[PDB]
């Protein structure tokens, strides 16, 4: 139901974020900055000298992200056009739910 | 302008029933109107300050709306909107303030500021709503002109004014006759004293009587007239007329006589009450005239006839009065009265930020000043101005 | 009669919720209600008008609907229905005035009006609506039975009684012993005075009281008792009881010695308090009862020993008083009161139409008159006559 | 909290939008909200009183909900309603009176009663809605920590206190110099009085000042001021500071010279007047200072000269006063005022029902002695407990 | 009686570590040692007081668990907890205060009241944590 | 604000955890938290100081984040990390000092730097975590409200007052008998004297009193109780009460007779101790009421008869006096106290500073002056300013 103006890009800063700052619902909102981050954390020496860019612990197996990925897509349910759709949709998230 | 109220009954009726609890279809015919608004917003440049002690702050918009549809509002929900309306609250605050200093001559009851004056725009019409706060119901029906309306209790119709006239004086000041009185907000006392106690009047009986003409019509007051004027019922010692030396002041009341109070609107006689004590109703008047006499007592007792001699020196003087206060009326144009808030609102904000006098008003928004030379051009700032401090009531007070 | 009411909350939260701009979801709930009662109306005539200088004018409906389309409300909208609103102000006005005036006796709490008796009907009962109007919410809950009750600022309650009563006194009117006092709205002034002093009374002591009886209870009085009455604290030159001679009143003030208010319903006492002066609540009674004392001051300096001569003649009058004011409270009656204009209005409307004395009220609306011999009747006609005032009041003033 | 609010505009905003004759419509959105609640209550049981004269009544809740089927509400439908009603009434009023008795130090502002504490809980909270209440509106701002505020009348700062200060006295007190007071409610009256006239004082002048703290900040003051105490204008006998003899007092009034009264903020000059008498407004203070003096006239007629010798006895005593009265004001804090009825509310329902005193309030829920030692702890359960008095009035009063 | 100690130090820890916006990553090892509380509990009914001035309050338990979900605590997730602890504080301390007034001369050492009886309980023992007080 | 907090626990719990060598798994949880910090700033710009002495810095972000999956910290980790948090370090104390000296009236509780007032902004509050600090443990409680509070040694709670009062005295001031004392920080000293030795007192005793009123209640106190007064157990020469003259106080002590402190509530005795020297309980109190007497001795040798004539000159003057020290207690209120910095660190920038005085503190934030006149401003901008003092101090000391 948000931006029923569905969007404009001609190519600002990271298209994918901006979101955060217009979005009203938490679940959503953290995918986002955290996805618009993650960036590869590009900074690791190990084992005598490596510079084999890490990642997130939290990724690693820490996963909730995967968790949060869901609960926020646990509230994607809601109107605007015809029925045809909200139904084949959410009905597919759920696969991922499950 | 109307557009600026909705901005508030639109929080107000949001920061009260968005709360913790109640189900969507509660406020489905409020979130609707809500976002509406965002979209018009957002994009829009503001600015607003610039005079003595205010602040200038910028406003940028670039805010979502509230799909988030679920049955019942969960507490995640409030916080991610109260956010929003906390800088919605911080913003109306500063734009009321802006244009509520701002006056002009060439016209005040139109929109100042930088801020408003883009405000009144058309492609923001797209806004009003839920007109019942009774200024802003004021506000419309006359703007398209016709009779407008409010409510006072204890209204401030009257400047202050305390003083007296002589009408029978001499150097000594030992046989004086005439009025004293003290008219202030919606109170009236008068006195009238003779020091010879009618001794040489026709048919032993002094005529008094005092007019007051108020600056706007009163309609539908609720009036209590009492017989005696307290205040000028004790020994005093007052100025000459001329401020050259003091006169002793020794009043002795009797009742007054053959009262008559006349409430007049353009020198007609709309309501008339002989001697009636209690609670009276003027129902339409610019003009009040109460007449009264102190009738030298036909029998005396001793101790009577020992205050009134039948030559000077006069020390206990007769004096007779009156007091009339105005609880309630209605006026077709504002007034302050001892209820509301919004002359204090408009003075106090003024007064905070060390406001410069302007050409309208008078310095510090003095009352009686105000009322004493209540001007359209005072009159129609006076009611922008007013009806801004009614609007932001509603949220901050 | 709860009809009359909608058609007009129908109005202002028409003549309010609907300008140019809003979105249509502002007021869907609303316009439908709208609707259906042009529906109703369109082909019933209506008469109002008669008595007195009222005119009598003819009212005939055919009025078209509302468009429940367009999304966002342009400004054409409006003024297509403005047009048809000013038909129903124009006409409610003459409405409420034209049974604002009728009186009965019995059955007298009723419609009286041609214009209102065919209101009652029942084929018009499909328009009630959003009740909230302090006034009908009151209404209601009586036509059923039920514990009514409305919130009065400074009531009026006293009908105006200024008076005297010497307990000890001769011709000569040189050693009085009694009271006077001033009731009147919401306030009670009252003195005692001895001009001995208590010199020959026990225990050097007089004891005072006053006594006064409502004629409708009051509930949750919030009261301001102070010691003193200053309209008795001044010198007076009075009239005796039997009007043939005036008396000499100098009075001296003392402290009110073992003050004792009883706020009494049907003799019991139900709230009391000793010596207790600034703010205390009466939470139910329907009878005050002041009790005070003079006491001849045990010690005194010789200025004060000068006042009080253990014989005749007595020229300082020992006083000593109490003021007491209602400033709130709740009645199950109606009641002018400091800040409603309803007692205002139906005296102005009456007043203006040169409408004849009836059988029910005193002339001129008189409110002493009136309260003091509140009969059922004057009260279930001043009930009537107060919710259709109020009902006025929200789209006239 | 918030909960029990709820409870009633749903009432309220029931037991009038819903009679005989609207549409469906205009309570869509409110049907619903209503029944959401019927079905969390149902099965849970109350515990209502249990001290002093207090029934203890249980309540159990096993009720249908509403047939949205109908069209047009016919008659049969309400009744089937409002007996529904009746018992929630009835219910609501002694869940508050519950809650309206009970204090406590530590935790004094949150909730008390096993009504109450029950009412908190998590499962109910579903029910929030239209928080338009004044009241309500202030009390969540408050759990959040903002500029709150509330609206008065004549408001009730000052706690009851007449007295005088002697600054020259001597055992005859026939030669006095200093002032007398009344500080009540929201008004102030002072007189300087000097018995001399300022004979042997530099520049004939002799300064008085009255300084009245207040115990909580009033903003947004409209503030009337006079010359002149009236209540220290007559003649009076007056006890010694020690209790030991009587003085008398035989005042003559001059006008006050050189006046100024100071509202002060912390120490701090918010606002100042000279000699301006009338309306004026003091924005933000929690003292008030009046300066003034008496200055003996430099020029009088015989008769004035004769009420001030060279040398004693001096008969006659200059006095010069003012008068000071808070229309109206804003506080943060819970006050009581002249027009809403929750302290007489709280008060009376506790007298009614024998409520032993507790911890926190003083006996009788006196005003003077509440505002004299007004702790966190008295406002914390005062504004509880006004709180629930409001929501209270809603639907019983 | 230690087991006592654990019921404070895990809210402490809790409506402390427990802000209106922060990572799950600062409470895992939290989170988990909490809810294995709830478990024990929900269940056993108990009664405190019963002396001088002292109100005897009763206590019964069946509260949910915690969204072992999120990565950023949304406020929601908040209020729904610290519903849940505010029985447990005015609970404690009308637990403290039960054995904190009743004494013993032979085995005085020892617990005393019908409510810390059976906390020594062995059923119980399984709470233990951060004894650093 | 709670963001600031964080900040800090953040660094410190950082540049101490963090060091070369320990294995990884004890920082996982912690690494985490960090980086999500770095996350949310970089990008925004910030601007600190301007007023005073006060540097005015500029910065700015964008620093590469930390490793994950190692094992155990080489040197080169630490390094690349510390230069980091330098720049966060040398942040935090510029931005602390800046809303450690701003203060505001009207809301003077909340944020005012142009730097925190963005802090507390929403896309900010991604941060708050381990809220253990003594000091923000009770700035939340506070914000949610309840029985916050907080732990101090040998406590600051009476302002500096060192006097006397002479309840008998002379010009000669050879025959004195009153009371002087010392209340200052968490001490009382207080001593009786009786010049005559209670020679013609009934029953040869002398009673006294001392009775000092806290700003705030002090809860939990633990209270060291002593008979005598050391500091007033010395000859002095002391100015006269009008300082026209030096009187002498040459005593001789005995032991105080019928001792009884009361620690009082709102005027209720809650802790009593008759006669009770070493350590007492007050569990809560407001008022501090010292009694005790001096009784003359009965039985005396030679040497003690020849100090205490039966007639004057009294050349011994008899003192009894009693010694009251408040070792640790709790109050719901910020105290300075003898080993918290906190005023200490809050007066110390502000002096380093050249911090001009503001509207709300005393002139050097003076603690004598600030807890004498502890207004609720006051308080609400002490515990912002020493919640900042505590924050900083985490990190700078
Ligand atoms: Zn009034």
């Amino acid at each position: 139901g948000m931006q029923r103006m569905h969007y404009r890009n001609g190519d600002p800063q990271t298209p994918f974020q901006i979101a955060e700052q217009q979005i009203q619902n938490f679940q959503v909102a953290n995918w986002l900055h955290f996805v618009n981050n993650n960036q590869f954390r590009q900074v690791v020496i190990d084992g005598v000298l490596n510079q084999v860019l890490n990642d997130n612990i939290r990724n690693g197996h820490v996963i909730n992200q995967l968790m949060e990925a869901l609960m926020q897509l646990s509230r994607q349910q809601f109107p605007t056009m015809p029925v045809d759709y909200k139904r084949s949709i959410q009905r597919g998230i759920l696969l991922l739910s499950n | 302008m109307d557009v600026l109220y909705s901005l508030s009954k639109t929080l107000k009726d949001a920061r009260d029933k968005i709360v913790e609890g109640t189900l969507y279809s509660n406020v489905s015919d409020l979130i609707q109107q809500f976002n509406q608004m965002i979209i018009t917003m957002n994009g829009n440049e503001f600015q607003t300050g610039g005079i003595g002690n205010l602040p200038i702050r910028n406003w940028n918009f670039d805010f979502g709306l509230l799909g988030t549809t679920l049955l019942n509002l969960d507490a995640n929900y409030v916080e991610t909107a109260r956010n929003t309306i906390d800088y919605f609250v911080d913003f109306v605050d500063n734009v009321c303030m802006d244009e509520m200093v701002r006056e002009s001559q060439r016209n005040g009851i139109a929109p100042q500021s930088d801020s408003l004056r883009k405000l009144s725009g058309l492609k923001f019409k797209r806004i009003n709503f839920d007109n019942s706060s009774e200024y802003i119901e004021n506000w419309n029906l006359q703007n398209r002109r016709q009779r407008t309306g409010f409510t006072f209790h204890k209204p401030n119709i009257f400047p202050y004014s305390a003083s007296f006239t002589l009408n029978r004086s001499q150097p000594a000041h030992d046989n004086l006759m005439g009025t004293m009185w003290l008219n202030a907000g919606s109170e009236i006392q008068v006195a009238g004293f003779d020091y010879s106690c009618a001794i040489n009047a026709p048919a032993n009986t002094q005529q008094f009587e005092h007019i007051v003409q108020l600056r706007r019509v009163l309609t539908t007051a609720t009036i209590t007239l009492l017989p005696d004027a307290e205040r000028f019922s004790f020994p005093r010692v007052i100025n000459s007329a001329d401020g050259a030396t003091t006169w002793y002041f020794n009043p002795v009341i009797l009742r007054p006589n053959n009262v008559e109070v006349e409430f007049l609107l353009n020198g007609q006689i709309i309501n008339t009450y002989q001697a009636r004590f209690g609670t009276i109703i003027a129902r339409n008047f610019d003009t009040i005239r109460l007449s009264f006499q102190l009738m030298r007592p036909p029998n005396m007792t001793p101790a009577v006839a020992a205050l009134f001699p039948n030559a000077q020196p006069f020390e206990h003087h007769a004096t007779v009065g009156l007091t009339l206060r105005i609880e309630s009326a209605v006026c077709e144009s504002v007034l302050a009265d001892a209820s509301e808030t919004m002359l204090a609102n408009v003075t106090s904000v003024r007064q905070e930020y060390a406001i410069p006098v302007g050409p309208v008003f008078p310095p510090g928004m003095n009352w009686t000043d105000l009322i004493t030379n209540y001007s359209p051009s005072r009159e129609d700032n006076l009611q922008r101005v007013f009806t801004v401090a009614s609007i932001r009531s509603m949220l901050v007070k």
